[PDB]
DNA sequence: TTTTTT
């Protein structure tokens, strides 16, 4: 119940996505990472506990409960999404510059463009 | 007790099935999905909790109890079932299209047909009408590749029949040859067909035509399982020969071949095989059995919008309407592909002598 | 204690057996079944809970206690048993048919025959009847493919005997060639047999005929274990084409009771051979070497009736590879694919079994129909 | 404490042993059983509970508490044992037969001989008799296959000696070829031997002759470990058509006490050779290289009696590959499959074993019967 | 707390050690043992419980508690120790024998030498006596195999210098026991296997003809810390058309470390202490001849035939034998019964004492390999104007090309000329 | 959470670091151990017990709680760090040598330099001295293998400049062909260098260029040898990636080098050092080791300073 | 993971 509520609150931030190949991508440190190379979902669960209310933060300091929240999260993800399809973009290490206005969206808006490759310098 | 009751109630909806090939299939999001690397049964248990009483639903929130329910369900499935047994049904990502009536089913009506494959895209019921300028404009590329003259009636009818055959989930007794020059309409037809049926389409090379099917892994033949159309696109200028035994083996309902690291050697053949040829083919051996399995569609109409509009999936639900119409036209009541052994120069002498 | 009592009661019913292959076989839904990667003991424990006292049945609703009962059961099984030792029993999904007499056993009577293979479908007593509208059509089809004339008597008898040998769980001493020209009905027979016997039928590639059978993993040989019918199709023109000849040693290895070959990721190299091997062809076979041993293991059945379309009716009556020309039926493959003549053909096969398996059924060679054997026949 | 006492009492009966190959063997049902996929130690713990006091037997009905006893036992076994060191003992499911005495041992008498292999069936003392209705049939069949004539005297003795080598658990320095024309009884002898000795018999492929033996995993050579009989069949005439020669070095590695080769997913590369290797052939073998070392390891037994149907009776009388023509029997094949002549053939093998162990038994080559 | 105290007390006994590879070696039954598929630490914990207070021994009867102590012990082992650093110590199942001196150590006196391998059998003092009929029979057998004559003096000495199978150090040469059939080459192998037991290993021919990689190679991984490696049989490299011996494997089998790991293991490095002996009826043929390869090959020849009475005439009329004797059919069974194990061990120790003067090393014999004949003459004739035709006629003026034709053909063509005659 | 508080204080020591390879490095026994098997974080947790409050130390005696702390620590490491950054440091198996400065940062002052590859042997300063016989025992050697005489001046400068180059933790983009004949002393160089940098020195064959690349990471020197005359070839498409790699690639030959195809860009990445002046048991006995170490350090504050 | 496959 409480852990399911915590998993539901995390699921509302769209920080974890499922790809068609059969893997998960996690939005941590302002970048879309990949699983199958060290588990990153529990790292995200531990790093997001500040946004959750106070009674939902002390529960996430327990490694076993974080695994329960992870198991809950992996069950609510049923629809797959594609990665890096938008042809007019230029990712950077603070966001993704657009290709028409010259605008450079960062942070919350940069999460919409699910990109795994990048230029390599700040902006 | 209570978890066993939940598992029994879930099993009554027939949402989990055991297959002949040895896999589990689950009905999630208007599709049948295979249990091979992800825990789909627990996902189904979590999703289906809204069709349960208020006392059985507040208990499926615990991941530990969902595993118990899954374990109970796994012991209840003892008898396997057969899938993909409806040749006149077209599956999508959201339901099944009936090629006879034209009706579309999306939910509990779609799960009655156990289709494990799909086109890979969503169906649009608003552009599948007849009207609208899109369809009226699509009668300008087809009518240009194959004109509507009196000298081209038989060839165009054969072309339409061959294109219609890609909608049927059944075994075809002939392999078709698209014979023509460059930029004559063959690639446009290939791209339109790929857009219209999506993931039910496959491109191969020459390993299935010139080589031997057995004796080792053949990943390009086990990939043709339950797929409705296969294109042999890039023919080298014939080098290895056609090896008529291979084309004979590609006609039977069952095809022998195994993937890498696998022991399964049987595949179901529902594919319309079309070979794009620019030069006269040469066969290892020509006999009456080879004559009975070859058809030729010839492109003899020499010709930048028609390069990205097709790639943008613009003619996706317009070409599909034409395919359904031609499907209806050529089922009277059984559609059968017939050979044309006179349209091959190599078969000229063998007919008389 | 209580769970041990449940396990002991389950063991007394002899519903779990250990075979001399490492497998555990269970008796669920009137059939012996096993799965290497999906152990079925807990499924049997769940299914058998209605033959126990009501206090012992509730405890079996817990998945964790079923595992305990399974662990107790696995420690009770020490000795192995031999399976598939009755050649005159045809196993179905819901019972066993006795080919000697004709009765169907659908309970503990079918349990004593430890058959680990089956047709895959249930047996229907209302269609294994003989007189039916479907059976009359089957007689017409079979009579068209193999007419009952005086010049086709021996060929028709060999055809019937080869077809009826597919119901027997025993090692056969010959490989048969269904030889004929195009559109002579030698695939209709194959489809009819596949409909009749179901999962007791298998198709394999030509590599079992032309390649070495034990150079690494060979899934095309390990899939013939306990199968009663193996089909090969469309060998190439060995003469007017550059093709690999058959190999006389493979033919001799495909006749022995035990065949050597292993699957991928497996250490088991022995397979039981219970199969009738049929190769359907448009050309006569060509071998590496001809000797008396090879000429003793091969039989040939001829197909000489052409099923054509009105256009080719005149061209067919002139060709000398055909003895009769009949109009093609375009709605026949669909009827076979829907298993319309499944039980009529099963009844026909059982009747032929009765005719030919008295007292002992044994396949015999037909060396006179092979041109490659001509020279050795001259002397 | 209490489970430790149970484990200590179990280990005092010497019912569990650890072998030099790092493997666990358990004495169950009058047999030394071994399997790495079965829970044999817990099986023994469950089966041996009747020898324990009543306060301990009821403690062993829990699967969880049998695993504790199994762990306690596993921590107690440090030393290793040799096993399979008696060549004059034939093991069965329910005991061991003494080939030099003829006496069957059961219980703790068979436990002394640590045999980890067996025929796979139970020994019946009412059929191991020299006077049966089946013995006359078996002698008739064998005398038909190998006649007792003056012209056939060394061949028959070599046949008997080779067949009786399959009872000895020792390394043998010769390979034998059963050579003959079609329908001469070469497979009937193989089937009779397989019925007689059961699981001590193995059939393998020709890849152990014409290929390398230790390049990657090779179950075809790894399954011959501690087997007393290996059969190969259908040599593909390495003379006329395109073919691969046998390999002279492969023959020499098959006569060594140890054979190098490993199974799948296994680190064990040594196999102990106790096998008589027999190859059924219609043509004489052809080798890539001929050497004096190869000549010392080859023996040939010839089959020259034809079993034919009456229709083919006339044609067999003109073939020089045959010395006698006899009527074929179609019930023989099915009767052999039903293990009708199991114990009669076993008695014959033991009787010949006593005949050919004149102190020691040594297989000898026949170099004169090879065209090469 | 209490289990941590038990682990700490067990650690102070120095009965568990960690090696550089990462192995855990335990001191049990007066021997150092390591095994990745055997619970050795819990075995030691169960065995050592009698050296602990009474209140601590009761805690060690529970297998669940022994695993906690094992985990605690595994967490305190942070430093690696070097093992098998004494070449002149022969470990048995119950102690260590000093080869240079002859004293047998038992208990804590053998624990000082961290010998992690063993013969597998106990050392017997009453059989290491040199005064027994078994010794006379063994000496007769050895003298039959390798006669003590003047013409065999240099070959018998190389045969004796077998005694290298006792040294726990890297050997820089590979030896071929080359001979005709029935010459005693397998009898020596069986005697050595009986004498040294588990320090002897037999592998396949793929270590000489295949490529050594990082993949799972049990045939290489099973040679770790072994003092004798035998490879039996070698095909004829000309008439059979088989794979030749790769020259790069000869270099890698001489280095102190070899690359190869078992299945389901990450131990990629193996320590090389082995004498490599190959039993042959044919002399080796290599795919690439060079000066480094010719420095690592030695050949011992067997020229005594043991034959049955029928075959004595042909044996005496053969140029591959110098002596013909009668075969003994009971010797093979006696050797398998470990009858000459300790007599042969004593003989090997006596030979070991002879060839340490004070350092023993193996010398190659390049003149016994026909494959090396061309390179020796070129090396001793040439030293690294001069027309090609002049060089051709000068080099063919003395040598005959009836056998060395392709050799000079390849040397002139492939190896193109700053070369001056001596 | 007591265990989370314990894991907080262990991360405020920088004893566990995450690498871009996907693994962890642990500072245990005064060495940045980097292992993909065996539990190192639990070993560190048990060892760091004494630097923790009294109530926090009793909790770490349970393996079950140590594993929980390990899981907590592994869930808090999100950002990777790079190892082996400083180029002027010599990792010895006691610590780190600060080349351009003179002092050995012995045991704990060498944790900021996250070096993962060492010379494999200990280092001292009593024998690493600025004088004493061993300094002159090889003066004759280093002066007769390579003299100067104002005619072999630049040759010797390059000789003992590319020698000192095998002390730099930065890419040496140059392939100096050690020309000369036999017995000129290029094997004395070979044995003096194996006795200077230990496992930081690697040997190879002709295959590196004529046609041993995986195990060249942080390798500070390669000394390909035993080469036959080419007149395969140098395969000129190799130097493009060969010099693109923390090693000074030294090729010593007894013959003339012939490249596959010389262009206007090929003769800009090749150096040469000639030996126009054409021990063992004592040179392999590590008699100098630290003396040759000083010789290299001496040549380091030379030409390579302030840039090479 | 090893085998299988290259
Ligand atoms: N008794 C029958 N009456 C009418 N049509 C029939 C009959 N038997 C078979 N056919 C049809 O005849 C056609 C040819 O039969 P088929 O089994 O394919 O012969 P085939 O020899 O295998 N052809 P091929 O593989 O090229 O040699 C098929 O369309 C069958 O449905
Ligand atoms: N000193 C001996 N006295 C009597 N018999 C002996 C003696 N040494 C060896 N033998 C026997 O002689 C036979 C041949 O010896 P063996 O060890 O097989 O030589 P081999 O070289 O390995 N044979 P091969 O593999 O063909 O070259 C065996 O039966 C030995 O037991
Ligand atoms: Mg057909
Ligand atoms: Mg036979
Ligand atoms: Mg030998």
């Amino acid at each position: 119940n409480k852990l399911f509520n915590i998993a539901q609150r995390i699921l509302d931030t769209n920080s974890v996505l499922l790809t068609e190949r059969g893997d998960h991508i996690v939005w941590i440190n302002n970048s879309w990472k990949f699983n199958s190379e060290e588990p990153l979902i529990t790292k995200l669960i531990l790093s997001i506990r500040h946004q959750l209310p106070k009674e939902y933060s002390s529960e996430l300091l327990c490694p076993r409960k974080r695994k329960t929240v992870e198991a809950n999260i992996r069950d609510m993800l049923v629809d797959s999404v594609e990665t890096d399809t938008y042809p007019d973009k230029l990712p950077f290490k603070n966001g993704v510059l657009d290709l028409v206005d010259g605008m450079f969206y960062s942070g919350d808006d940069a999460k919409k463009y699910t990109c795994t490759v990048s230029t390599g310098f700040k902006f | 007790n209570k978890l066993f009751n939940i598992a029994q109630r879930i099993l009554d909806t027939n949402s989990v099935l055991l297959t002949e090939r040895g896999d589990h299939i689950v009905w999630i999001n208007n599709s049948w999905k295979f249990n091979s690397e992800e825990p789909l049964i627990t996902k189904l248990i979590l999703s289906i909790r809204h069709q349960l009483p208020k006392e059985y639903s507040s208990e499926l929130l615990c991941p530990r109890k969902r595993k118990t329910v899954e374990a109970n369900i796994r012991d209840m499935l003892v008898d396997s079932v057969e899938t993909d047994t409806y040749p006149d049904k077209l599956p999508f990502k959201n339901g099944v299209l009936d090629l006879v009536d034209g009706m579309f089913y999306s939910g509990d009506d779609a799960k009655k047909y156990t289709c494990t494959v799909s086109t890979g895209f969503k169906f649009d019921d608003t552009k599948f009408v007849e009207d609208s300028p899109e369809m009226e404009e699509l009668m300008n590329i087809i009518n240009d590749i194959q004109p509507l003259t009196d000298e081209n009636k038989k060839n165009r009818e054969l072309y339409e029949k061959t294109l219609s055959s890609c909608l049927c989930g059944a075994t075809k007794g002939c392999l078709t040859f698209f014979f023509g020059e460059t930029a004559t309409g063959k690639s446009t037809t290939k791209r339109l067909l790929k857009s219209a049926i999506g993931d039910l389409f496959v491109e191969t090379g020459q390993t299935i035509l010139t080589d031997v099917l057995d004796k080792g892994p053949n990943p390009f033949i086990a990939n043709m399982h339950l797929k409705r159309s296969v294109f042999c696109s890039e023919l080298p200028d014939f080098s290895k020969k056609i090896r008529s035994d291979n084309i004979k083996k590609l006609t039977e309902p069952c095809v022998i071949g195994r993937p890498c690291f696998s022991n399964k050697i049987n595949n179901r053949n529902h594919a319309t095989i079309i070979i794009d040829t620019n030069y006269k083919p040469v066969f290892d051996r020509i006999d009456n059995a080879l004559m009975r399995r070859i058809a030729v569609v010839r492109f003899r109409t020499h010709f930048e919008g028609l390069d990205g509009k097709i790639q943008n999936n613009r003619y996706r639900f317009a070409f599909l309407y034409l395919l359904v119409k031609w499907y209806k036209k050529y089922h009277i009541p059984i559609m059968k592909l017939y050979p044309t052994p006179e349209e091959i120069p190599d078969f000229a002498f063998y007919l008389k002598i």
